[PDB]
């Protein structure tokens, strides 16, 4: 009716302004069909959102402003962009690629900047925080909701979800027994014991988790459908929807099987198969059937349900994967290992069936075959720039270096500006032990790439350049030899320098970089031993290693590396 | 060489290897692939009898690719077993070829030791193939 009603207004104002309103209803309806593509319901949003804060931003904030702005409509847009996340890719940290759970976040910090007493944007806030694995920034919004709501429910059972997804047990615990205390009808709400039974079953309270989720069995979960097919209830940042009372029969069929409890779990989960079957929920539910009965020992109808997938399912990869998953660890077997991905390919062909089929045989350290399928797959690709370094990867793995040179040199000669191809070539030119030919290609093509620095990517190719020159110029040199190569040290210094440039480089982009750190005290480990074998410069020598072991001392290398202070404190 | 190439790259990296180890591995590697490229030594493909097929198998190859029909091995010699003379004993149950035992003159089971002579093994197990 909706929808009719949209229709007909649309149709009626085929001259008429365009409003943020239209677009957010247009949204949400598009957000209720299942077979319509995500990225029309962004549309929608970010033209809504587009058209508000235009009208908003003619002016100044006074409180007819924070009419017009109207903080509600941006929380439920932001709640209409969340809504595209699913719960399971909520708590893993893995944000969804089209970044939606990004503008929501953003949405929600302009109106806490705005408004910094809006409680629920701040609970909203640390939800899409955690959705794009920024726990300890749900972690800041949920104390802050603490501090200014200390009767505040929602936010301890946060906190618990956040110190349960970060391994923090303890902490989860002490905000869960706040939220005990804190109210009484709460625990009638699915959510919340939902919540309890997941951090039981995680801290290993099997028993516990089993009483908690049977008494979250006996509140509405049969009746939960009618009630999500007809939502009419005081709901806010917490909506119990259908994926968490599948996640509630799932965690519970588990728990009755850990307790040994399997024709329970098998009555429950039989259950669970035929209350969720005709939306993606029933081919989730095939998957926990195969997991399940693999986990009672009846692994012949785990493999019939997972070989009667059909080839439409979105799913069959997946189902496939894990299929071949528990074949090569249960039954020991690389053959019908190697098999569930040739009958990827031979069933039907596709442009990336050859690589997972390479993928596959580099796992199980086959590289002929992986090398065969990705030449075809080439074949089917035109450029890929991907395969062609896979495919020189492959063959310099294959201990056949004719082949594999004749293959570089080619590469090298329809594209020059590849630079991983030239660093290829160099390293299988130095494996083949041929210094003039490997240094002639390193120096021209190294000394010419000064162009692009403030790439981060650049300029982990020009470290990575000179180290291997700095390694083949230390390579050509007569033993007995006591006399300090300058030139080696130059370029060490310089790699060291581009290696501390590109780890700032990760720091300001967030991404892991312990392991460049790691390799770069391994390196200033190496210059430390370099220097002391040929001049006893041991005032020099003494502050490179302590510069090197203070450099390894970030974050929680502390427990993790210990060979590298081993290392430090032998020399 | 295929063989040596495929055990070399299986040994570079099993589970776990000091960093030594593993690079006096790849050194041997690269001398012995580097001295000569790896050439594949000819031999006889003899047609497969484990399935229909006309795709003739490799001698050595036991692994009989493309058709699910493993080769029981010969506890004799470890030659597997491309002929109807195969028999076992009723201790071990290993097919046996009659052309190795009559060459190596076995009195007695390769690897159980059955001490009963094994012509009427072998005039048993013909009996129980015409049984079959
Ligand atoms: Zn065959
Ligand atoms: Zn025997």
């Amino acid at each position: 009716d909706a929808e009719s009603q949209i229709d007909f207004i649309n149709q009626t104002t085929n001259n008429g302004e365009r409003t943020s309103e239209i677009a957010y209803l247009e949204a949400l309806v598009s957000t209720k069909q299942e077979n319509v593509d995500p990225r029309v319901t962004i549309k929608l949003l970010e033209e809504s959102l587009k058209l508000h804060i235009a009208q908003a931003n003619r002016l100044y904030p006074s409180f007819d402003f924070y009419i017009v702005l109207n903080p509600d409509f941006l929380m439920s847009l932001s709640q209409a962009y969340f809504f595209q996340v699913g719960m399971k890719e909520m708590l893993a940290g893995k944000q969804p690629q089209n970044g939606v759970a990004s503008k929501g976040t953003k949405l929600l910090d302009f109106i806490i900047k705005k408004i910094p007493g809006l409680i629920p944007a701040y609970l909203l806030q640390a939800k899409g925080k955690m959705s794009m694995g920024n726990t300890q920034e749900a972690l800041k919004s949920v104390t802050k909701v603490i501090e200014q709501d200390p009767k505040n429910e929602e936010a301890y059972i946060l906190s618990a979800m956040i110190a349960s997804s970060s391994k923090n047990f303890s902490l989860a615990q002490n905000q869960l027994q706040q939220a005990l205390s804190n109210n009484f009808m709460i625990r009638d709400n699915p959510l919340f014991m939902l919540v309890k039974g997941e951090v039981e079953y995680a801290q290993g309270s099997y028993q516990a988790c089993l009483e908690t989720m049977k008494a979250a069995y006996e509140i509405p979960e049969v009746k939960d459908k009618a009630n999500q097919s007809k939502v009419v209830s005081a709901m806010s940042v917490l909506q119990f929807s259908d994926k968490d009372r599948c996640s509630i029969f799932l965690l519970y069929a588990k728990a009755l099987q850990q307790n040994n409890n399997s024709k329970e779990a098998k009555k429950i989960m039989t259950q669970a198969i035929s209350q969720f079957t005709g939306t993606t929920e029933e081919v989730n539910v095939l998957i926990a059937n195969s997991e399940i009965a693999l986990q009672s020992g009846d692994v012949k109808k785990a493999i019939s349900i997972l070989k009667g997938v059909p080839q439409e399912s979105p799913y069959f990869l997946r189902a496939r994967q894990i299929l071949a998953d528990v074949y090569l660890d249960q039954l020991r077997d690389r053959r019908n290992y190697a098999k569930c991905y040739a009958d990827l390919i031979e069933i039907d062909p596709s442009f990336d069936n050859y690589k997972m089929l390479g993928d596959a045989l580099m796992k199980i350290r086959e590289p002929e075959e992986a090398s065969r399928a990705y030449e075809k797959a080439a074949l089917i690709k035109p450029d890929d720039e991907q395969i062609i370094q896979l495919l020189g990867l492959s063959l310099c793995q294959t201990h056949d270096y004719n082949k594999a040179l004749t293959y570089y040199e080619n590469a090298l000669r329809m594209n020059p500006k590849r630079l991983d191809l030239i660093i290829d070539l160099g390293k299988l030119c130095i494996q083949i032990k041929n210094f003039n030919r490997a240094e002639e290609i390193l120096k021209p093509d190294i000394f010419s790439d000064e162009y692009q620095l403030p790439t981060y990517q650049n300029l982990k190719r020009n470290q990575e350049g000179f180290y291997l020159i700095a390694k083949l110029n230390i390579k050509r040199t007569p033993p007995g030899v006591f006399t300090p190569i300058d030139m080696y040290r130059k370029a060490l210094k310089k790699s060291i320098q581009i290696q501390i440039d590109v780890i700032e480089k990760a720091k300001q982009e967030g991404e892991d970089v312990e392991k460049e750190r790691k390799t770069l005290a391994d390196m200033y480990i190496e210059l430390a031993k370099y220097t002391n074998q040929y001049e006893k410069n041991e005032k020099a020598t003494l502050d490179i290693l302590a510069e090197a072991s203070k450099y390894t001392n970030n974050q929680d290398t502390m427990s993790k590396t210990v060979g590298n202070q081993e290392k430090i404190l032998e020399l | 060489f295929r063989e040596c190439s495929r055990a070399f790259v299986k040994l570079q990296n099993l589970e776990n290897i000091t960093e030594d180890e593993k690079e006096r591995y790849e050194a041997i590697a690269v001398s012995i692939f580097t001295k000569h490229p790896p050439l594949d030594s000819p031999c006889e493909y003899t047609p497969c009898v484990g399935k229909n097929c006309s795709q003739q198998v490799s001698e050595y190859d036991i692994h009989c690719r493309a058709c699910g029909s493993n080769f029981s091995p010969c506890v004799a010699s470890g030659r597997p077993i491309f002929q109807k003379e195969f028999y076992q004993c009723k201790n071990c149950r290993h097919k046996m070829i009659e052309s190795e035992v009559s060459r190596l003159k076995l009195y007695n089971c390769a690897l159980c030791h059955s001490p009963i002579d094994f012509k009427r093994f072998t005039e048993s197990n013909n009996n129980n193939n015409n049984n079959i």
